[PDB]
Parts: C-alpha cells; sequence; structure tokens
C-alpha cells in the first residue's frame, strides 16, 4: 500500500501489520500544513486510503516505537516530551496515555526494548538518553525520574539513534553526529565501549550515526556512518572493539540514514541513507543482495514489519511512507525501476524446510527427505 | 529403498509419477532431478535446469498427458518439461507472480491439464496448456502477506481448492461460470501464525476433509458434511508439536494423515471410530 505525505512510521507487532503514522518534524507543505495526526493504517481496509483511526496532536513527530505490541506506542515530539499512546486493540481506535517532558527541549529517537517489552528508551541533546519502567511510567506523569547510564562523550550531540541487545536486555547502543558509537551496559551502569572507526584507507574519522545490533548473537553490532562520502556499515564484534568484523561497502553514495537488521533472519540487513536508494544487504560477507528504488531521495526510516519480515516500509521526506515487498520480480503480465537486484535475494532463512516434507504415492508408498536433509526415503508403512 | 545424497544442497521436495516407477527431486541448488526406483535401486537420469531462485515444490501430472513435472522456485516462476523420446526437455514457462511461488500440484485429469499456482506474492493462478503453447491464464489475489499452499478438491463448475495464508487464513475457492474465475467461499480462521500447508482429500466418503499445517505448529483437520454445513474446526491434539509443521499429505485410500513436522519427523495419523485421531 501506500498513503498520506511525510510522516515517520512505527510497525506493531501482530501478524496482520499495522501502521502508526505520526507526522515528522522536518518537512513542511508548498502550502505549510500544520497538524500531525498520528493515523494508523491497515494493509486489508478499502484501498487504504482511509486510516483506520486518527488522533490529533499538538507538535509533530521525530519518532515513534511500538512497544513489543503492548498496546503502547512511544513518540519522540518536537518540543522535547515524549508521549505514550495505547489503541484497545489493533484496528479499532487510537487512544492517547501519559505525556513527559523530564527532558531538556529537544526528544528524538524512541526505542523499545526486545527482552522485558516494559523497557524503553530516549535521546535527546544534551546527549540525554531515558530508560522508563512502561509499568510504573503510567503511574504518576506527576514527574516520574526514569534512569540514566552516564559515560564519556557528550556536548549537545543528540543521541538520534537508539538500539537494544537482542539477547541480553542488558545491553543497548547510543549513536548521534559524533565519531562514536555508545555500548551501554545496564547493571554496570555506564557505557563500556567506544566503537570507533577511522580506516577509511582514506584516512578520515568516520562518524557513527546509526546502531542496529544482531538478532541472535550478543556481541555484534552494526554501526553505519554519516559522512556524504563512503558511508559504510561496519560489523562490529565487541568479542574485539578495535576493528569491525565485517564492512559492508560501496553501496550508498551520500550518507546512511536507517539500519533494519532482520530478526527472523540475522543475514538480512535493510539500509536507508541520504539518497534515493534502500538497499538489502547480506552482513554475513557482505554481498549487496537487492536495491530498491525510493521516493526520490531521502528516507529517514525503513523497517522490516516486525512479524511479517517479507514486508518494509520506507519513510521519507520525499513524499510519502510507502510499504514494499522484500520481493517484486518481473511479472510477465504488466511491464522508474521495479527493483534491480544484484548478487540475488537469498532465500530468507524462514523459507528454510528442512522439512522432512513426505508425500503417499502409489501402493500406500510414504515417500520423504531424510534427517541428512540430502537423501530421500521410499517406505511401506503398517496402517494397522 | 534409500537415494542416499541425491543433490549437493539441501533437498525440498520428494515426489513421484503415479506409478510410483519414476521420482522427482528438488533443492535449493535450483535444480531438480528425475529417477527410477525398483525394489531397492535409484536410476539418475536428467536434472532439471533454468530456475534462477531455489526450487520450492514439483508436482507429476496425469500420465493421461504423458510425462510431466512442474516445478516452482524463488525465482518467481514455475516451470513444465515433459520427456518425450526418453530426453527430459523444458516445454513451457509460467511466471506470472512477482515473487516466490512456493507450491504448485496439477488438477485432476478429469478437469485437464490444469495447474494451481500459490506465490508469496499474495495472488495464485490457475493455468491450463492448450494446443499451440500460448496459454489462457487465471489470477485472483488471496492472501494478505502471501500464499503458502495450493491443494485441489476432488472432481465433481464445483471445482474447488483450499489455499493456506501467510497471513493465517485457510480459504475455500469454486470455480464460477458467471464470475468468469474463482471465487472465494470459506475463510476458516484458526491459526495463530501462518499456514504453511494446506491438502485436500479425495476421500469421497460421506464427509470432506481438509488438512492445515502452519508455523502455529497445529493442524487443524477441517471437516464439513454438505453445502450448508459449516467445517468443524478440530485439533490434530491439545498440545503443540515441538517445532513448526510444514507439509501434510492425504493417502491414496484408507484417509491417513502424513504430516511432514519441522523438528525433522513425519507422523502418520488415522481418525478412531468417535472423530478423534490416533497414530499407526
Amino acid at each position: 500500500a501506500e498513503f498520506s505525505r511525510t510522516a515517520t512510521f512505527a510497525w506493531s507487532h501482530d501478524k496482520i501489520p499495522l501502521l502508526v503514522s505520526g507526522t515528522v518534524s522536518g518537512t513542511v507543505d508548498a502550502n505549510f500544513s500544520t497538524d500531525s495526526s498520528l493515523e494508523l493504517w491497515s494493509l486489508l481496509a478499502a484501498d487504504s486510503e482511509k486510516p483506520i483511526a486518527s488522533l490529533q496532536v499538538d507538535s509533530k513527530f521525530n519518532d515513534l516505537d511500538w512497544s513489543h505490541n503492548n498496546k503502547i506506542i512511544a513518540g519522540a515530539l518536537d518540543n522535547g516530551s515524549l508521549e505514550l499512546y495505547s489503541t484497545n486493540e489493533a484496528n479499532n481506535a487510537i487512544n492517547s496515555m501519559a505525556r513527559f517532558s523530564n527532558h531538556s527541549s529537544s526528544v528524538k529517537t524512541v526505542k523499545f526494548n526486545a527482552k522485558q517489552d516494559n523497557v524503553l528508551a530516549s535521546g535527546g541533546n544534551n546527549g540525554e538518553i531515558f530508560i522508563w519502567d512502561m509499568n510504573k511510567c503510567t503511574e504518576s506523569p506527576s514527574n516520574y525520574t526514569p534512569l540514566t547510564p552516564g559515560q564519556s562523550m557528550s556536548s549537545v550531540d543528540e543521541v538520534i539513534s537508539l538500539a537494544w541487545n537482542q539477547s541480553l536486555a542488558h545491553v543497548f547502543a547510543s549513536a548521534g553526529s559524533s565519531n562514536f558509537a555508545s555500548i551501554w551496559d545496564l547493571k554496570a551502569k555506564k557505557e563500556v565501549i567506544h566503537l570507533s572507526y577511522t580506516s577509511p584507507n582514506s584516512g578520515i574519522k568516520q562518524q557513527l550515526s546509526v546502531v542496529e545490533w544482531h538478532p541472535k548473537n550478543s556481541t555484534r553490532v552494526a554501526t553505519a556512518t554519516g559522512s556524504d562520502n563512503d558511508p559504510s556499515i561496519l560489523i562490529w564484534d565487541l568479542r574485539n572493539a578495535n576493528t569491525p568484523l565485517q564492512t559492508l561497502n560501496q553501496g550508498h553514495q551520500k550518507g546512511i540514514l536507517s539500519l533494519d537488521w532482520c530478526h527472523q533472519d540475522e543475514h538480512l540487513l535493510l539500509s536507508s541513507g541520504r539518497d534515493n536508494t534502500v538497499l538489502l544487504w547480506n552482513p554475513e560477507s557482505a554481498e549487496q543482495l537487492s536495491q530498491f528504488p525510493a521516493r526520490g531521495n531521502w528516507c529517514f526510516k525503513t523497517k522490516f514489519a516486525p512479524e511479517a519480515p517479507d514486508l518494509f516500509a520506507c519513510a521519507s521526506f520525499d513524499n510519502k511512507i510507502e510499504v514494499q515487498t522484500l520481493q517484486n520480480l518481473t511479472n510477465t503480465l504488466d511491464e522508474s525501476k521495479e527493483k534491480p537486484s544484484v548478487f540475488h535475494l537469498q532465500a530468507p532463512t524462514w523459507y528454510g524446510e528442512p522439512s522432512p516434507a513426505a508425500h503417499w504415492a502409489f501402493g500406500g508408498k510414504l515417500v520423504q527427505i531424510t534427517p541428512d536433509g540430502k537423501g530421500v526415503s521410499i517406505t511401506n508403512p503398517k496402517i494397522s | 529403498v534409500v537415494i542416499a545424497n541425491a543433490h549437493n544442497e539441501m533437498i525440498h521436495d520428494a515426489v513421484m509419477d503415479y506409478y510410483g516407477k519414476r521420482m522427482a527431486t528438488c533443492s535449493s541448488d535450483k535444480t531438480i532431478k528425475i529417477f527410477e526406483v525398483e525394489g531397492e535401486t535409484h536410476k539418475l537420469i536428467d536434472t532439471l535446469t533454468g530456475h534462477e531462485g531455489p526450487v520450492w515444490r514439483v508436482d507429476w501430472a496425469h500420465p493421461k498427458f504423458g510425462t510431466i513435472l512442474a516445478s516452482c522456485s524463488y525465482d518467481g516462476k514455475v516451470m513444465i518439461w515433459k520427456e518425450e523420446n526418453g530426453r527430459w526437455s523444458q516445454i513451457a514457462v509460467h511466471a506470472v507472480h512477482s515473487a516466490s511461488v512456493n507450491s504448485v500440484q496439477w488438477a485432476p485429469h478429469e478437469y485437464g491439464p490444469m495447474l494451481l499456482v500459490a506465490s508469496s506474492d499474495g495472488k495464485v493462478s490457475v493455468v491450463e496448456f492448450k494446443e499451440n503453447g500460448t496459454t489462457s491464464p487465471i489470477i485472483i489475489d488471496a492472501h494478505a502477506i502471501g500464499v503458502n499452499s495450493a491443494s485441489w478438491a476432488p472432481a465433481t463448475e464445483s471445482r474447488k481448492f483450499v489455499t493456506g495464508g501467510a497471513d493465517n487464513l485457510v480459504k475455500i475457492w469454486k470455480y464460477n461460470s458467471d464470475a468468469q474465475t474463482y471465487v472465494l467461499e470459506s475463510t476458516l480462521e484458526g491459526h495463530s501464525d501462518w499456514v504453511r500447508d494446506v491438502a485436500w482429500s479425495p476421500t469421497v466418503l460421506l464427509r470432506s476433509y481438509m488438512a492445515s499445517v502452519s508455523q502455529d505448529r497445529t493442524c487443524i483437520i477441517w471437516t464439513q458434511d454438505n453445502e450448508q454445513g459449516p467445517w468443524k474446526k478440530t485439533l490434530l491434539k491439545e498440545e503443540k508439536f515441538p517445532d513448526v509443521l510444514w507439509r501434510a499429505s492425504w493417502s491414496l485410500s484408507g484417509n491417513v494423515l502424513a504430516l511432514s513436522g519441522g523438528d525433522n519427523k513425519v507422523t502418520l495419523w488415522k481418525e478412531n471410530l468417535e472423530g478423534k485421531w490416533e497414530p499407526a
């Protein structure tokens, strides 16, 4: 599907992917529109031209992340205040919960934790990083006080990228506009590592604007670059924080912006940057799998629907929030690229059918595939 | 009668001709193989190639139209090849869908030389092979996220086939000369996750039997009796099978369930006198 313009979506966690398109805070109409809506969408509804249920808001969004379906949508608003919303059953109606602003006039990113779905994250401008407990958060907006980690480098660099550990609710990562990506241990209450690339081979300290961890391994983080030239992804294995265990090179031209490293699969990394291009890489080796065309130029968000991995969306200041399929093979029926695919699109692991896939056949014989996946097997069982 | 190491890449499908004398294997290596099976022997004939991505499933056509085997791959294309003169050649290539095609079964010879294609492109296609080579395709949207199965219903219009959803929904479709194409009938809900596979039985006994396997790790045997009659959801067991569930197959006669798991184990089931299920 496709819909209204400018906005930073957030995907749900139901197999019936639902979208939350709050309005962004970067662009402006040709006639200066104003009120952001925070509309909701479903891939079914009549021509998806009408939102399921909107909810007019004061200011505009900077981010939106859906707690792990716990019907909690965190918004990072213009005016350094985050607000949680509710939605009483997907498809039904979006309603607003509490709103905070323990921040210093600026809320940029909002990330929800995988394990311990009751934890959230926000990044401000003073290098502000907060951690709320969604359980005792709705309690009293009084001025509930979230937690702080605390360490190394700040100034006015605003954390504009939050990502948790996908194997230890214990850890996460900070990234902004500095040449340093931060690794955070919450039981050690403090930064524990300073990722920092500079080996461009053209010796230029690169900035780490984005961080996305590996979906299974507790020691791998993706660190995208900001530089408008020789942008990279760099796979770090904090087993050794001195050199990137892998480097996804020569893909984007101008800087990068967004990274979503598949969950169902660990060999599928989505990538959106400052150019009219969306890439899908294979972070194991580094082969560039396919290049999906973009809204026109500059896409901030791009994610796999959390639970429908063949589905992904691309937010863009350009025009509208576009949802696409991991595939879109040249038809035959109907003949502005469609989606040129480089070194193939390597079938996603949620297609790997190790299953014995048996079949009954002529004379009551039961065919199949052995426990070695390479050897067939024919037999005639006892129906009893 | 093992055919040890037929492929290099992991194998995705093992199907035999109507006379269980010749097989057909397909894998990720994008290649399919034809075979001969006797007592315990396995003669390897040709190796089908022209598939760009991993081959998913294949299906033997009725001898009525000679020797034909159809394959579908990630490459968003299904291909059929005949065996005129003992030498395998590619007869026609069907690629209407935009994305992987995960299932392809042939229609009961009665219907004709028809093939039912279900792609992950969310749509499904029906294609019969005329004379000259150019076929008249029939496509109709069937599911949200995509389509994973497309088993047929026996002969009886009155042409029916079940679809398994990427969106957790199992459906029934019946032809319609007035609609020009197969339209929806049922919409049996039941699985919490994705419908990995659904096979329809040929058991002509009083009531219809349909199987549905899914990532939700359960099988829901859909039993209905007549037009009016609604389909009765039935848990093959009130527990979860340790792993997913990929395939479900119906025995020729005696109506027994072949449920190819994911825990790498194949289980057989039968409906005892009451109406429940047990091993074998």
